[PDB]
């Protein structure tokens, strides 16, 4: 049969997650896309991102250790 | 294969503005493969970028390197955890010197234990452990190249994550007990996700289970690879349309509180249950309310009976099911039989609950996941 009984523990918090528990990444790979500026400009994409606030946005990935900051570059 | 590559002040401002204007806290990985002769970290480039961001009034947290475990494969350089430990102290000094001295530092973004990462992380935490505000590691369940539909629905695949986490906590407890533990980059499948799997309703068993287990086992933050990008594990497609994991990630934020509790089935592999305090920011819900979420990987409906004293409470269902005809391989999802679409580019839909007959058992169809809010639960812990 397909009826299942649940047991609950409700005496005390076993852990506290950050309010930003569910966070998100942008891969470093994406800073090597010509369309980069266009993409992060999207007000639709920003609607979608705001719905996830509060959260961390981690910019990183394999390319983290193959990107060099140019203060002279455009 | 992987070559150096420059980035502009515009790149940084683009990325900072996106985070700031979306209400998100940017974390920036710095190039840790810039080495002095003595194979120590060269901080000058990083020094240029701290200077720029500080001049601009940019509130940003920092990381140094991504998966140092495989710098030897990726760039023919071996960096030991001790040195990477020293390299993190060097960078932490610069943040203390800099205008944002309270700036947070996360590292070392090592891969999961099965990638022979334990030594590197233990050596890293013995050496650099003191300056980092959280330990970051990475988890993928599968190879995108070989991942099957059956893999995505397999409780034995979901369960390997439990040992990954136990192994990480073993290294950390032996070096920096009470240091916060973050999944710094994680998803279904590496190599940019499983085509027609990582971007579907089927991706949600792995995403929701990872979230339940991370919360239960003491992970404080889970960072989903990726919000947006080329990889099939993106939350948003190339046309800026939300995929099923976006709607799951949004409904989780609405209903799940920061206080982690526990649920279990009296019978425990294909029925996966998780319990937190309800997020009371929902005006619908008050302190003491419980958020249950459940995965059903059986091929039949299951009927969950709430334990005493919650058998007769009013329950709000949030059941997620694919929009056909592609079933679990669908890129569209219904909340309680209503398709989840953006009302427009400015506007998210409401997420309508479905109130259950009080004292009814909780129906969970085959290959589905659902949230249940137990109203008037009055759990003191949830205060
Ligand atoms: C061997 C292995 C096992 C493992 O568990 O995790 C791994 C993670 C790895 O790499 C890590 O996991 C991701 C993945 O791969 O999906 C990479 O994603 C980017 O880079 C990948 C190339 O991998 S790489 O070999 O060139 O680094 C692309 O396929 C992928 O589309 C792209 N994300 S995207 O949003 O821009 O589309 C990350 O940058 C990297 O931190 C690499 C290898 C492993
Ligand atoms: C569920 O799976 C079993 C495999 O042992 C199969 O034989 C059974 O008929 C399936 N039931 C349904 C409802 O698909």
């Amino acid at each position: 049969q397909d009826v299942v009984d649940l047991d609950f523990f409700t005496q005390e918090p076993l852990h506290l997650v950050s309010p930003s528990f569910l966070s998100v990444t942008i891969d470093a790979n994406l800073a090597t896309d010509p369309r980069f500026l266009i993409l992060l400009g999207s007000p639709k994409l920003r609607t979608l991102a705001r719905g996830l606030s509060p959260a961390y946005l981690r910019f990183g990935g394999t390319k983290t250790d193959f990107l060099i900051f140019d203060p002279k570059k455009e | 294969k992987f070559k150096n590559s420059t980035y502009s002040r515009s790149s940084v401002d683009v990325l900072y503005t996106f985070a700031n204007c979306s209400g998100l806290d940017l974390i920036f990985g710095l190039n840790a493969l810039l080495r002095t002769a003595d194979l120590q970290w060269n901080s000058s480039n990083a020094q240029l970028l701290l200077d720029y961001c500080s001049s601009k009034g940019y509130n940003i947290s920092w990381e140094l390197g991504n998966e140092p475990n495989s710098f030897l494969k990726k760039a023919d350089i071996f960096i030991n955890g001790s040195q990477l430990g020293e390299d993190f102290i060097q960078l932490h000094k610069l943040l203390r010197k800099s205008t944002f001295k309270n700036a947070k530092l996360y590292g070392p973004d090592v891969g999961q234990p099965r990638r022979k990462t334990a030594k590197m992380l233990k050596s890293f935490l013995k050496a650099g452990g003191e300056v980092i505000d959280s330990v970051t590691w990475h988890h993928y369940y599968l190879n995108g190249r070989t991942a099957t539909r059956e893999d995505f629905l397999n409780p034995d695949v979901l369960d390997i994550f439990i040992s990954s986490v136990q192994k990480v906590f073993q290294v950390v407890e032996s070096t920096r007990p009470g240091k916060k533990v973050w999944l710094g980059e994680t998803s279904s499948a590496y190599g940019g996700g499983a085509p027609l799997l990582s971007d579907t309703f089927a991706a949600g068993f792995m995403w929701l289970d990872k979230l339940g287990l991370s919360a239960r086992m003491g992970i404080e933050v889970v960072m989903r690879q990726v919000f947006f990008g080329a990889g099939n594990y993106h939350l948003v497609d190339e046309n800026f349309d939300p995929l099923p994991d976006y709607w799951l990630s949004l409904l989780f934020k609405k209903l799940v509180g920061t206080k982690v509790l526990m649920a279990s089935v009296q019978g425990r592999r294909k029925l996966r249950v998780y319990l937190h305090c309800t997020n009371t920011d929902n005006p619908r819900y008050k302190e003491g309310d419980l958020t249950l979420y459940a995965i059903n990987l059986h091929n039949v409906t299951k009927y969950l009976r709430l334990p005493y004293p919650f058998s007769n409470k009013q329950v709000d269902k949030y059941l997620l099911r694919p929009l056909g005809p592609h079933g679990l391989l669908s890129k569209s999802v219904q909340l309680n039989g209503l398709t989840l679409k953006m009302v427009d580019d400015q506007t998210l839909p409401p997420l309508m609950e479905k109130p259950l007959r009080p004292g009814s058992s909780l129906g969970l169809p085959a290959f589905s996941y659902s949230f249940f809010v137990i109203r008037n639960a009055k759990v003191a812990a949830c205060i």
